[PDB]
């Protein structure tokens, strides 16, 4: 899932920046501090969208920086258990297929791709009885079955009804019409 | 932790997130992961931001929770089976058909 969060914080502005635009300076500091961070509860911080409020600066002894209370908005990516997702296969190995979900990828272990005997062809995952094939570039619909975010592993499966490579789903619809 | 406290949140569609990331890329170079996110978002956004947000609003007007409305807007289900995929371990909505009509209505 993707979310926009409203966050209250206190931003430290060094004296070397006192001549620059306050909002731009605060935004830059927030970007350097939080973008790229991965939090188990919050998710992956993708962007500091905007700074919505900046209070008066406070100065504490022994410190030359100005501490400003602020409220900023941020876009985050957060995987959720049992979530239905759609993504692109970016790597296929003998033990599974990696699927891009945004800034993070999920892994469909080789035994969770399809209900069939599969084999990895060094020269895509192929089903022996169905002929179904999964290779880099394919779009898939899957479900998250395991999450381990470390400030990482996201496990995916398509071995449930209504899941699979998009083309397989479209074919099923055609037959059922 | 991220900030002193999270005041509130809003689930957003992939379509809207894609435009938000597009704007971020206009103010500075993206990291590798931010770049992957932009690529993913642009490829899986099935509507522009305006339409996606309009769809979510319509679905919410029917009493559909925010998270689910967003997921529906992201997936754009075409039949009952697609809805069954979304409503995992959940009973299908009594308004299942109306949802499909609206989705098949982003038009």
């Amino acid at each position: 899932m993707y979310k926009i969060l409203e966050i209250a914080d206190v931003v430290k502005v060094p004296p070397e920046e006192f001549g620059k635009d306050l909002k731009e300076t605060v935004k830059k500091i927030l970007m350097e501090k939080y973008e790229g961070r991965l939090d188990k509860d919050v998710g992956f911080v993708l962007s500091i969208v905007d700074v919505k409020d900046i209070g008066e600066g406070k100065v504490v002894h022994g410190d030359g920086s100005a501490y400003h209370p602020v409220v900023f908005e941020t876009l985050v990516y957060i995987p959720e258990m049992y979530e239905l997702i759609e993504g692109e296969v970016v790597d296929v190995v003998e033990f599974g297929s990696f699927v891009r979900l945004g800034p993070l990828d999920g892994l469909i272990h080789v035994s969770q791709i399809m209900d069939d005997y599969v084999s990895y062809d060094p020269k895509a995952i192929i089903g022996k009885e169905t002929g179904k094939v999964l290779e880099i570039g394919d779009y898939v619909r899957a479900r998250i079955v395991a999450i381990s975010l470390k400030a990482s592993k996201i496990a995916l499966t398509m071995r449930q009804p209504y899941l699979g490579k998009l083309e397989w789903i479209e074919e099923e619809k055609a037959k059922k019409q | 932790m991220i900030g002193k406290k999270i005041l509130g949140e809003r689930y957003v569609t992939v379509s809207e997130a894609a435009e938000i990331m597009y704007n971020r890329a206009q103010i500075g170079e993206l990291s590798y992961e931010q770049g992957c996110a932009l690529d993913y978002l642009q490829k899986f956004a099935k509507l522009d931001k305006e339409e996606a947000k309009k769809l979510v609003e319509e679905l919410i007007s029917l009493g559909i929770d925010e998270k689910t409305a967003v997921k529906i807007a992201d997936i754009l289900p075409e039949d009952l089976d697609d809805l069954r995929a979304i409503y995992y371990k959940r009973e299908l909505p009594e308004n299942a058909e109306e949802i499909l009509e609206i989705v098949r209505k982003y038009i």
